[PDB]
Order: C-alpha cells, then structure tokens, then sequence
C-alpha cells in the first residue's frame, strides 16, 4: 500500500508537470505565431 | 460530485496522449501509466490481472469506453485516509506519526515489490533528505491520497 | 494611472498595426492578438479573464486609455528564454540532448493548451530538425530570442 | 468647394482618351487607368470592391458617372502622406531613413499587390541601379507626390 501510494503520486505529480510545461511552451508558441503574424499584416500593408 | 461528464473530460485528455494513431483506442501496455497520471492507485499484480482478464497474451488494445469501465472499476475499489495511516502506523516505534528515513529506505527499496533508482532519486530530491531520523508521515496521507 | 513611460511607447507601436479608422479604438476581436504582439504570452484562458477586467461588448470597441488603463492595474509579467528551455528539460528527463518530431506534434496538439494542427505544422516548420526527425530545442530558442 | 464646371470638364477630357465611340462608357479595364491619371490614388482591391457591382470576369463596361461616383468619395479620402511615412519605416536597413535595394526587390514582387516586370525596369532606372544599393524615404515620397 505504501509502495503503489507514492509509485501513484510520483505519475500524478510528472503528469501535472508535464501538462504545465505542455502549456507553457504551447501559449509562446501561440505567441510567436501571432508576432509573426503582425509582422506578416504590418510588412504586407505596407507594401500595398 | 465525481464520475460526472465533467471529470469524463481530462480522462478523455489523458486518454488522447496514448491514442498516437486517433482512432478511440490504447495498448494495454500503459494502462497503468495513464491511470496513474489521473492519480487513480492500482498494484502491479491488480493491473496485470485486469490486463489478462481482457487477454491471455497480455499483449493488445482497449477502447475509451471499456478504458472508462476499468476506471470505474478501480473507483469502487478506492483507499482511505486512515487505511494509508494504518499502513505506516504498523512501522511506528513511537506512536507519534513519526517514521525513521533509514527503515523508509528498507521499506521502499528492499521489502515489497520495491521502488526504483530513478523513483528513489526524485522522490528524495524533493523531499530534501540527507539522514535517517525520525519524519513526519501524517503529511505522506494527506499529500499522496 | 499607466505603465512607466518607456512601455507607452512600445505600446503605442504595437496598438498602430490593429485601430482600422485612425481614431484611437478597436475593434473587440483584435485584442487577444495586440495583446500577444508586445511579447507577453497570455494562454486562452487569461484572454477570456481579462475581457472581464475590460468590460468589452459585442456591439462596442476598447479605447487606447481604457486598455491601457486596465494594464495600469495589472499586467502580465515579462517571459524569458529559461522558462521555456526548463520547460524543455522537463520532457528530456534523460538529458538526451534532443526531441522526437513526432512525440512533439502528438503532444503540442492533443494535450494542455491545444495548438490545431494549422498552428503545429507551421511550429514544426519553423524548428531546427537533424536529418531522421530529432528536434534541436535550444537552437529553436534562438532563433526566437 | 466642390463641382465647379470646371474641374467636371478636366475630369472629363481624361475620361474621353479612353472612350472610342463617344458614347460615354469605356472598359472596366481602364478604370484604374483613368483614375490615376488624374492623380487620385487607390489599391488595386480598391478598385475590385467596386468592379463587383458591375463586372462578370474583369472585360465589361461602365459609364462616366459611375466612374466619378467612385471619384466623388475618393477625393474626401486622405492622401495618405502619414500612410506612406509608416509603410517605408519598416523598410528601413539600420534606422537612418534609407531603404535597401533587396528588401525592396521583395516589396516590388512578392508583398501585396506586387508589380510586374517591365514596369519593375521603370523603379530600376529611376533608382539609377547597377548592384546592391539603397534610397532615402523622406525624398522618394517626396519624388512621388
């Protein structure tokens, strides 16, 4: 019982872990991206 | 209020990191792990019989909503706040709530089925432990549970 | 009531590329997008929050000093190049040096904060790759940087 | 003020080089032409939004005071001379007011609306260039005006 409590907690805690990290490289990923994207809209305004 | 469609939802999340190919399916070879990262607590000999319950060959596939049956089966089948207590109590020299670090060593790495290099090194990193004295083990309930 | 004066001036920068009449407003699906321009990377989730700090309708605009001002109260803090490269350092456990292609777009997809597959072939592209699929993350950084 | 006699006799002579029956209509084609040379100053989307009103594949035909309906609100709108100043500032090489040749190459042919080759010649003999080189803004919309 005591061996599969903290086998369990040690998953638990790399899961959430990994999901935190998933999504903070996700949002500046997405951030990224969106800077690329206004320097793509102000460049082809420009240009027009 | 569990079992709700809403707790469905991050076991369909934690579902979705092990269907790589996207067709509503998982390996039986990481049933445990995606049950485990839900927090969900099963034995090895518990999961492996519920593995060869479905195949003799051990080796095969399970679909969401028989993955979502295994899960409530294991939710029948929950642990408690003072059957965890019970479990470190019986190693109590005191009688306090308080376990030697020398004997948690002897428990977690040569009696049972044991726990790993890798488990023992992040475990004992974040506890912060460099002796083998008397610890506090009513926070392991409270925080493992 | 304002940021210090330096943060104005790229703030004024950024707002010029998303008022469409030359007249100091916005339209309100714009904002989530101005707000990622200045370098700051709110999730979804603290885009959604922050429409409630605002006050936005559906049938109504967000002036330069209404924005601002809300930004007055509270802002994101700054996010630098080493959270990201620990963030990395989560999922290479084994200090491999490297990242599967294919383990990257399963997970960037299906798990957390959700890119849509337009937004990871495009992440993927923009990535250092060695030759059979390995993600170089670091040089990926710096290309960011 | 507007519609003095005079200036519909100016808009006039331009509208009827285009003109071969003397019937008052020309091609949609030579909208944009006469337009511009009176100097007024659209995009060539700008001109799509109202060829949609009138034309089934870009070969139709269209009366003077069509023509100078589209004119009339034309010539309230601005004349872009702040628009022009923010367009060349991104093209800047190192921040001192001067454009660089391959970056303009770019803006010339890939960007927007683009320009076709042998009126490409046309900016390429105006800018006196016979290799790598540059252009100053300020004096170029100066040029241009």
């Amino acid at each position: 019982r005591i061996q599969k409590t903290i086998r369990g907690w040690l998953l638990r805690k790399r899961y959430l872990c990994m999901q935190r990290a998933a999504i903070t490289v996700q949002r500046y990923v997405r951030g990224y991206q969106a800077r690329c994207y206004a320097k793509f809209l102000r460049r082809t305004k420009a240009a027009t | 209020d569990q079992l709700t469609e809403e707790q469905i939802a991050e076991f369909k999340e934690a579902f979705s990191l092990f269907d790589k190919d996207g067709d509503g399916t998982i390996t039986t070879k990481e049933l445990g792990t995606v049950m485990r990262s839900l927090g969900q607590n099963p034995t090895e000999a518990e999961l492996q019989d519920m593995i060869n319950e479905v195949d003799a060959d051990g080796n095969g596939t399970i679909d969401f909503p028989e993955f979502l049956t295994m899960m409530a089966r294991k939710m029948k089948d929950t642990d408690s706040e003072e059957e965890i207590r019970e479990a470190f109590r019986v190693f109590d020299k005191d009688g306090n709530g308080y376990i030697s670090a020398a004997e948690l060593r002897h428990v977690m790495t040569n009696l049972g089925e044991k726990l790993t290099d890798e488990e023992v090194d992040e475990m004992i990193r974040e506890a912060d432990i460099d002796g083998d004295g008397q610890v506090n083990y009513e926070e392991f309930v409270q925080m493992m549970t």
